């Protein structure tokens, strides 16, 4: 795994984000979780398992509701 | 205004200034002597310092009773004193029914007498579209749309380059 | 449109183009939608059919052209 | 011989001209001050039309027009704010009680000027000692509420009041001056209370001086306070709920003083319950708090309502930085509290945003129990503008009506708390302002 | 005397694009 | 209809105000 | 480098939005105004109408070309291959077809209006651009 | 009817629509109604997105109410108009300009780590005429440094930038200094009073500045609008202006159950009880029930 968050991570952010990714592991699957920092996202994780990736970021969370806002008020 | 004034009866006006209305006040150690007279009126009335202190108790709150907008109608205003000074340089036209008649007629070259009675009615639809006054009223809303857009900002109504300037050193100049 | 189609191959299978020099066919055929009258046009377009008493009125129109050459 | 409705008329005439002159403007509005003529509003709109629209300007027929358009108590901000025209081209022109009048005009209805207000200050600490102190308290009227906060004319100022025995009506608007600049500076305020010892001959100025003395939480003088119980049929019922306010937030108890502003104050309300503003139905639901006073039974539901909708009006509009601060604020209690992890302060700050019983939002509200403890920033728009820098009048006045609702508020001010190393330093300063107010928690 | 109603926001903070002057005057005197 | 109000003729007219609000009140519903 | 999957099939915007516009192989406005208002996402590759969904071709569709309305007539639904050789009239044979439904369009009621589509694939851009210009100045 | 955050926006409105909604509700609270719950929900993102959306119902009557100063002589006409636009932005809840666009600047570049993405992400919000030159300055430093120069304050890499910037700015024509000194503060009042007094004066010079460039932009399309129609002969300008009025009427009437269409023919009548008012009387004006 490769969990990339913004800051670095203390005890209970790691026992909560591993409760989150192990429901994205299709088996009862072991995560090796890795810690990475990109301070470009701003809070929450994005998890790399290399063959696939779940942005969890709140700098995507932004950009898909900012996306949309402009989506939704050009149809009203 | 505030909800508190200090005025009144303390440096106030002794005397008009104009030669339309006669003021004169006897202010007293109390009160004063207001006698005023406008022309064919008189008017005598007794105030104390304290009658004018009462006066701005309720406020007055005046307020522009519009067409359509305040907006509007200052750019509908701007738009008359604009049709103003065209209308103003159409009241400087040579008066050409002085060469109507028909010494100028048959004096004058068919081709320049053709053009001469098309000046005169050039001159005449300009100047009935420069006094279609009617029109300002519906030009007006052609200026309202997009500047009150212009206006809805999302950082602030009042927000223009130089501010976003001066700001843009203050951040940057600033550390990080 | 449609019906200034069809009034012109009238014209020219109904004969009334017979005679007519094959050069200025492509020059009479202004003339057949021109001078026929503009109101036989909106009758062959709401019965978008040539009824018996348009025939009968229309190659009566036909006649009363200004043909170039003949 | 004594036809006041006739002038009415001329004069409305003497305006409805097409090239009426300033000065014709002028003695319009002054003849219409003088006149107490607040039942016609079509007459003095034409007069301020007259007056926006005339060009030509010299300084009496300015100053003139200035003091109608404050005595009268018209307000119209376009055309008020575009005579600082007039006013700055004419600023070395006028004379100091001119120039008083002026700045006092412009200021008192809110025009934007710093040009107006610099070149004002600069003339009144160039000629100081040449100035009467009414024109340095109206001087210092327009510069306070004008939005320049000016400690140099201020200070300037109050070497003036220390030196010269001033009026009461001058005392009450240098007073109303400084509360708006916010200063506090006892070696000023104790200098102007003793002009409170004529007695006041405008009411308005005794309600002037309890609302600063209010707001700068100073003192109940007794001079001020009889006054207020005495001539409460001078005010206006905004004036006189203002005047209640400053009278609870400065610790007064005087029962029969709050009865009779009261007494002003409630039958507008049933006499109309939308007339007032909701800042000053708030301020009447503080005033009846903390003094206890009772109001009617319509009134005190009412007021007690319109509390919630101020303050949560003031929350919704709140100063982004002051966000920011009740952020950190409430992340140092959850510190404080027993938080060590980044989850466990955001889903403890998530649940310190508990409501208030009258609809509002507090944002800090602990639960235990029964004892209530609700922490209360005050960021730097409600603290004092002055090197002490303790919190203004209206921070114990919002302390004192939560205090009436089961909760002990615990101030924690951002002079002190921004002066912090970090989260430890904080959480535990927060924590000792919190066992101060109520150590059950 | 009427204008269509819009509901957007300027995202920017530009230079307000000041027109071109035209020609009336100089054409109306010709 | 005559002598309407002061407070009545005091509303500028044309401004948008409900298409923001017809936004406004369509868009919050349905991005929360 | 890294490939994401957009997790849908191919789709274009579609609706009454497109009409007027200049858009590119997939649906993106190339004319320079701005985005597609008042439009809808769907499929490229739809399956047809099976054989009960449709009726027989009945309406006539005009198309202004008298060698083409007379001799070889066009309905509603009918599919029209025009082939020929290398600079013969075929796109003039389709323009003249578009501009003509400009012409009935004003003339009949609502429902029985022909809205148009070219599809223009491996022309020139001034080819095209000759064409929006030629559309506009009629008002097709 | 208002949703309560409706309301708490109109409190400090003062434009007509708003005020008669806020009495209104004040007058149904006096008669024995209860205020509703505020919503204590609603995250970050819709918070921002709702208070966007009702800064602009409390803008929108107040950009129409706000007379514009055109063809006017004198600054105080354009003091007066950007005063007014100031009060209407704290009525509706913006703070200060200054404040308000560094917020935004703030805002956008929280991930900023070079001063590249600074000066291209905050793009949208500086004039292209101070971008570029400060594009120009960030590549002569770049040239120098031959490292990327990153976004830190006590990296001398980044200050031997900041102090042409700076110098880019007073050639700008805005006073840089004061304004880094107001906004940095002090700790002695006297001293930090006479340099606000010189920030006050750059700050009117700025928004003065803003007010009349929108103000000119203003009259110059009011001229050339008018200058394209005063060029048309009168019968196309009165068929024009029916068949533009024609189509807005029937976009409006179209629109049945909106309340935006039933308050836009509710101001026609309005508009046309006007016209008949005026003809009613004159030389008096409209009547109003006073
Ligand atoms: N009905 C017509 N009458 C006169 N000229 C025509 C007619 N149709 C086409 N032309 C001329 O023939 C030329 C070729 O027309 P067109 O553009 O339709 O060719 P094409 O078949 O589309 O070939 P290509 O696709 O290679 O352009 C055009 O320049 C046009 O001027
Ligand atoms: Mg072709």
């Amino acid at each position: 795994c490769t969990v990339i968050t913004a800051e670095p991570l203390d005890k209970l952010e790691r026992v909560e984000l591993t409760k989150k990714a192990e429901k994205f592991v299709d088996a009862g699957f072991k995560l090796v979780m890795q810690e990475k920092i990109d301070k470009k996202l701003l809070g929450g994780f994005v998890i790399e398992f290399s063959d696939r990736r779940v942005d969890m970021s709140t700098a995507k969370k932004v950009e898909e509701f900012n996306n949309f806002v402009n989506k939704l008020v050009l149809s009203i | 205004l505030t909800t508190f004034t200090f005025s009144g009866l303390q440096d106030a006006p002794v005397a008009a200034l104009s030669g339309s209305i006669k003021l004169n006040v006897a202010a007293k150690a109390g009160k004063a002597e207001v006698t005023v007279a406008a022309g064919a009126a008189k008017a005598a009335t007794q105030v104390s310092a304290a009658a004018l202190r009462k006066l701005s108790g309720s406020k007055i709150s005046l307020a522009e009773v519009a067409r359509i907008s305040v907006l509007h109608s200052s750019i509908q205003n701007y738009l008359l004193s604009l049709s103003n000074e065209r209308y103003q340089l159409l009241s400087q036209w040579p008066d050409f029914t002085t060469m109507y008649g028909k010494d100028f007629y048959y004096r004058a070259h068919p081709e320049d007498l053709k053009k001469f009675y098309d000046a005169a009615d050039e001159y005449y639809k300009l100047y009935e579209t420069v006094t279609e006054f009617d029109s300002l009223s519906a030009l007006a809303s052609q200026v309202v749309p997009n500047y009150a857009a212009r206006r809805r900002s999302t950082v602030h109504p009042a927000i223009g380059s130089t501010v976003a300037d001066g700001a843009f050193t203050n951040f940057l100049l600033s550390k990080q | 449109p449609i019906e200034r189609q069809t009034v012109a191959v009238y014209a020219a299978t109904k004969g009334f183009l017979d005679k007519v020099r094959v050069q200025d066919i492509v020059a009479a055929e202004e003339a057949v939608i021109s001078q026929v009258n503009p109101a036989v046009f909106k009758i062959l377009k709401a019965n978008g059919k040539i009824t018996p008493a348009l025939d009968a009125h229309l190659k009566a129109e036909l006649r009363k052209v200004k043909l170039p050459g003949a | 011989e004594n036809d006041v409705p006739a002038i009415l008329k001329e004069i409305d005439s003497l305006v409805s001209r097409e090239a009426v002159s300033a000065k014709e403007v002028s003695d319009a509005a002054v003849a219409l001050t003088y006149l107490q003529v607040k039942a016609n509003r079509r007459l003095w709109g034409k007069v301020l039309e007259k007056a926006g629209a005339a060009q030509d300007y010299d300084a009496a027929s300015l100053t003139n027009l200035l003091w109608a358009i404050n005595t009268g108590g018209v307000e119209h901000f376009k055309t008020v704010a575009e005579l600082a025209g007039p006013a700055v081209s004419l600023l070395p022109s006028l004379s100091p009680v001119q120039l008083s009048i002026v700045v006092e005009a412009l200021g008192g209805a809110g025009v934007k000027n710093y040009e107006l207000y610099n070149k004002a200050s600069a003339v009144v600490v160039s000629k100081i000692g040449e100035f009467k102190p009414a024109e340095i308290a109206r001087v210092l009227y327009g510069v306070a509420f004008g939005g320049v906060n000016d400690v140099a004319l201020a200070k300037a100022a109050g070497k003036v009041f220390a030196s010269t025995e001033v009026d009461s009506r001058t005392a009450a608007q240098a007073l109303y001056a400084l509360a708006k600049l916010g200063r506090a500076d006892k070696a000023t305020v104790d200098a102007l209370l003793k002009s409170f010892k004529k007695g006041t001959e405008s009411a308005s100025d005794a309600a002037a001086a309890s609302f600063a003395l209010g707001s700068l939480s100073f003192k109940a003088e007794k001079a001020i306070v009889d006054a207020l119980k005495a001539s409460a049929g001078d005010l206006a019922p905004a004036q006189a709920v203002e005047a209640a306010y400053g009278l609870a937030l400065s610790g007064a108890t005087d029962a029969e003083a709050f009865k009779a502003l009261f007494g002003v104050v409630a039958p507008a309300i049933e006499k109309a319950p939308d007339a007032l503003e909701v800042s000053s139905l708030a301020q009447l639901h503080v005033a009846s708090t903390i003094s206890g006073a009772k109001l009617p039974a319509a009134v005190g539901s009412f007021v007690a309502k319109a509390f919630g909708l101020a303050a949560d009006a003031a929350r919704l509009k709140r100063s982004s930085a002051e966000s920011a601060l009740v952020a950190d604020v409430a992340a140092a209690t959850a510190v404080a509290f027993g938080a060590q992890y980044r989850p466990e302060v955001a889903s403890a700050v998530a649940s310190y945003v508990k409501t208030a019983p009258d609809g509002s939002v507090l944002d800090i509200a602990i639960t235990k129990g029964d004892a209530k403890v609700l922490v209360q920033a005050v960021p730097s728009s409600l603290l004092t503008s002055t090197t002490p820098a303790k919190p203004l009048g209206h921070v114990a006045a919002y302390s004192k009506v939560r205090e009436a609702q089961g909760y002990a508020v615990a101030v924690v001010p951002a002079n002190e708390f921004e002066a912090l190393p970090d989260q430890k330093a904080k959480a535990q300063y927060v924590l000792a302002a919190i066992k101060k107010v109520a150590p059950s928690f | 005397y009427l204008a269509p109603l819009r509901s957007d926001f300027t995202e920017e903070i530009t230079a307000p694009k000041v027109a071109s002057a035209s020609n009336l005057v100089n054409e109306w005197n010709n | 209809a005559d002598a309407k109000a002061l407070d009545e003729l005091r509303k500028p007219k044309f401004s948008s105000k409900y298409l923001i609000q017809h936004v406004s009140q369509k868009l919050i519903p349905a991005v929360k | 480098d890294l490939v994401y999957r957009t997790g849908q099939i191919v789709n274009v915007p579609i609706g009454p939005g497109t009409l007027g516009r200049v858009t590119d192989g997939l649906g993106q406005p190339i004319d320079g105004k701005g985005p597609l208002t008042n439009v809808r996402s769907s499929l490229v590759e739809v399956k047809a109408p099976g054989i009960i969904a449709r009726q027989s071709v009945r309406e006539p569709l005009f198309t202004g070309v008298k060698a083409v309305d007379a001799l070889v007539p066009i309905g509603r639904g009918q599919r029209e291959l025009i082939i020929g050789d290398r600079q013969t009239g075929k796109t003039a044979v389709a323009i003249d077809a578009i501009i003509h439904q400009k012409n009935c369009n004003e003339q009949v009621p609502k429902a029985q209006r022909v809205y148009c589509v070219y599809v223009a694939v491996g022309q020139k851009r001034s080819t095209v651009a000759q064409l929006v210009k030629l559309f506009t100045q009629t008002g097709a | 009817a208002v949703s309560k955050k409706e309301v708490l926006y109109f409190l400090s409105s003062k434009d007509a629509e708003s005020s008669t909604a806020v009495k209104s509700y004040l007058k149904s609270l006096y008669a024995g109604a209860q205020v509703e719950a505020t919503e204590t929900d609603a995250s970050e993102l819709i918070a921002q997105l709702e208070k966007k959306y009702l800064s602009a119902q409390v803008v929108e009557p107040g950009v129409h109410n706000i007379a514009l100063p055109l063809g006017e002589s004198g600054s105080a006409p354009v003091k007066r108009y950007a005063a007014e636009l100031f009060n209407l932005g704290a009525q509706a809840g913006f703070e200060c300009p200054f404040i308000e666009v560094s917020k935004k600047f703030g805002q956008e570049t929280a991930t900023s780590e070079t001063v590249k993405d600074v000066l291209n992400k905050t793009k949208s919000y500086v004039s292209a005429d101070y971008n570029a030159a400060l594009n120009e300055v960030l590549s002569s430093v770049e040239a120098e440094i031959n490292g990327p120069v990153l976004f830190d304050g006590k990296t001398e890499g980044f200050k031997k930038f900041a102090a042409k910037a700076k110098a880019v700015a007073v050639s700008r024509g805005l006073p840089a200094d004061t304004i880094l000194a107001y906004c940095a503060g002090s700790a002695n009042e006297d001293a930090a009073d006479k340099v606000s007094k010189e920030f006050f004066t750059w700050f009117e010079s700025a928004y003065t500045a803003d007010a009349a460039a929108e103000v000119k932009a203003i009259e110059a399309e009011a001229a050339s609008i008018l200058d394209r129609h005063l060029a048309k002969p009168v019968a196309q300008i009165r068929k024009e202006q029916a068949s533009a009025y024609a189509s807005l009427l029937k976009r409006a009437e179209t629109a049945k159950g909106a309340k935006w269409a039933e308050k836009y023919l509710e101001d026609v009548k309005a508009v046309q009880w006007f016209d008949a008012s005026v003809a009613e009387a004159p030389a008096s004006g409209p009547k109003v029930a006073a």
